């Protein structure tokens, strides 16, 4: 799956959670140091923005993060899902 | 109204962003001029069964040509985009693997020229007078400007320009005549003049077909008018036109797509003479496999086959552009399918682009460097 | 680097030398190079 939470404003997100896989599988070993740190950074930023009354009062920001797997095809598929959801 | 298959564009850089997007919607794409090897892998663009060979065969033909021409110091010029970069990378790899034909300099043409950039290419090439022959992998737009810039440099005959796939048997890139492009080498896949296409073109006027919206400005460009021009003018004997080399490949791709559709109708649909309901939602994978499994004879009689990577078998011809004092036209000089068959006797109306002249016939020794192309003379005591 | 280099040489621990052709400090050999200003070849003339 992915990270999808409810919010007034839905922000998209692509993050290299998994590394560049070999020919056997599109997704390789998960990049815990790289992907997870950026995921938590974006989550913390969204939480701080939602909890900040000065910035967007009474407005919450949703999460629209999907895995990238450090692959162009996977990221383009995720962007296709983005544009399908938008339309 | 639904599209089962779409003919791929010519530009490899354009074709990449076309094909990756269309792979998501699972529709096969067949191209006619996109020969970049990076689209030949069946892991990044599966729906790119193209009817033309990859640029690796072009690079092999080019390295065979320079080996047969005793050329070892050849410059490389490429424009921005995937096509030129892939072509020059393949050329460098194939020359380094065998033949020992190294590259003097690698010049890059940006997508957004700033006037001063094109004349920078010519004086960057002129800084190494040893490198005479220059490999060109750009399209006609940059080729014409490069030729114009080189003409202003008063260096006629110094550079032995080599034509890529985009510089085939075409008139626009060689519109500069032989003043700066005398005897330029050219490689093009195995084309054939289409008699049916010529007959179809011979019966086309401005008002004959209304589907072609671009035909109005096509006629306006052919004859400058809106200098008012008449509607009774004929383009057959007034424009000196010549069909492009890849139009036969366009017809071949259309024929292959039609054959795949016919096979789908014969197999998946019953023996009816109409579109069965099962074929209304055409599956991308099934149609791609059927395209890959076509077997038919083309207009010129050349067989049409598709491999696992969806690339046509290697087949190329090498021509040379020069003036014979009677009529400037392209002539079939050499053939290339798996080994070179170039005709030496029909070249240059034989110069060699050697990095360094022979040191001495035993008087002095010759040494090498990181690039084994230049024989550095060293006087033994 | 803020559009002006501020490198600190005292904190460098590995001084390094990455040079194609070694220079001729005494200057007793001709400095000849190929068609690229990259290597300063020293030729010991007579």
């Amino acid at each position: 799956n992915s990270i999808r939470i409810d919010g007034d404003i839905t922000l998209g997100g692509l993050f290299p959670v998994h590394g560049r896989g070999s020919e056997g599988k599109p997704c390789g070993e998960l990049k815990k140091e790289k992907g997870i740190h950026r995921l938590e950074a974006m989550l913390f930023a969204l939480d701080r923005i939602n909890n900040d009354p000065d910035l967007l009062p009474n407005i919450t920001l949703g999460a629209r993060i999907l895995d990238t797997c450090s692959r162009d095809t996977h990221a383009l598929e995720q962007s296709l899902t983005f544009v399908q959801a938008l339309i | 109204e639904r599209v089962v298959g779409v003919i791929g564009a010519s530009g490899s850089s354009v074709s990449i962003m076309v094909a990756n997007i269309l792979r998501l919607f699972k529709i096969p794409q067949i191209s006619y001029a996109s020969t970049a090897p990076d689209l030949s892998d069946n892991s990044r663009y599966d729906f790119f069964s193209r009817v033309v060979p990859s640029d690796t065969y072009q690079a092999q033909a080019m390295v065979d040509i320079v080996r047969a021409l005793k050329w070892n110091y050849v410059s490389t010029v490429a424009s921005e985009g995937s096509y030129g970069e892939s072509g020059v990378e393949a050329f460098i790899q194939k020359s380094r693997e065998d033949g020992g034909v190294c590259i003097a300099q690698s010049v890059k043409i940006p997508r957004e020229p700033k006037a001063g950039e094109f004349d920078k290419i010519i004086r960057r090439l002129l800084e190494t007078s040893n490198a005479r022959a220059v490999i060109i992998f750009a399209n006609e737009d940059d080729i014409r400007r490069v030729l114009e810039a080189a003409r202003r440099a008063n260096q006629t005959g110094h550079f032995f320009w080599m034509g890529s796939d985009s510089w085939g048997s075409k008139i626009a890139p060689v519109l500069h005549l032989e003043e700066v492009a005398e005897g330029a080498v050219t490689i093009l896949p195995k084309r054939m003049s289409v008699r049916g296409f010529d007959r179809y073109f011979s019966s086309r006027t401005l008002d004959n077909n209304r589907r072609n919206i671009w035909f109005a400005e096509f006629w306006e460009d052919n004859f400058h008018c809106k200098k008012k021009c008449t509607n009774r003018e004929r383009i057959g004997q007034d424009s000196a036109y010549e069909q492009e080399g890849k139009v036969q490949f366009v017809i071949d791709a259309v024929y292959a797509m039609g054959h795949a559709l016919h096979a789908m109708h014969r197999d998946l649909c019953p023996g009816r003479v109409g579109l069965c309901p099962r074929m209304d939602p055409v599956d991308g994978t099934q149609l791609l496999k059927y395209i890959r499994n076509v077997n038919f004879s083309g207009i010129a009689g050349n067989p049409v086959t598709f491999n696992e990577n969806g690339d046509a078998p290697g087949r190329y011809d090498i021509y040379q552009y020069q003036l014979r004092n009677d009529s400037a036209e392209y002539k079939v000089i050499g053939s290339w399918t798996d080994h070179l068959h170039l005709r030496i006797e029909r070249m240059h109306w034989l110069p060699r682009s050697i990095c360094s002249l022979p040191c001495q016939p035993g008087e002095r020794k010759k040494t090498v460097k990181g690039m084994p192309c230049c024989w550095h003379c060293e006087p033994c005591t």
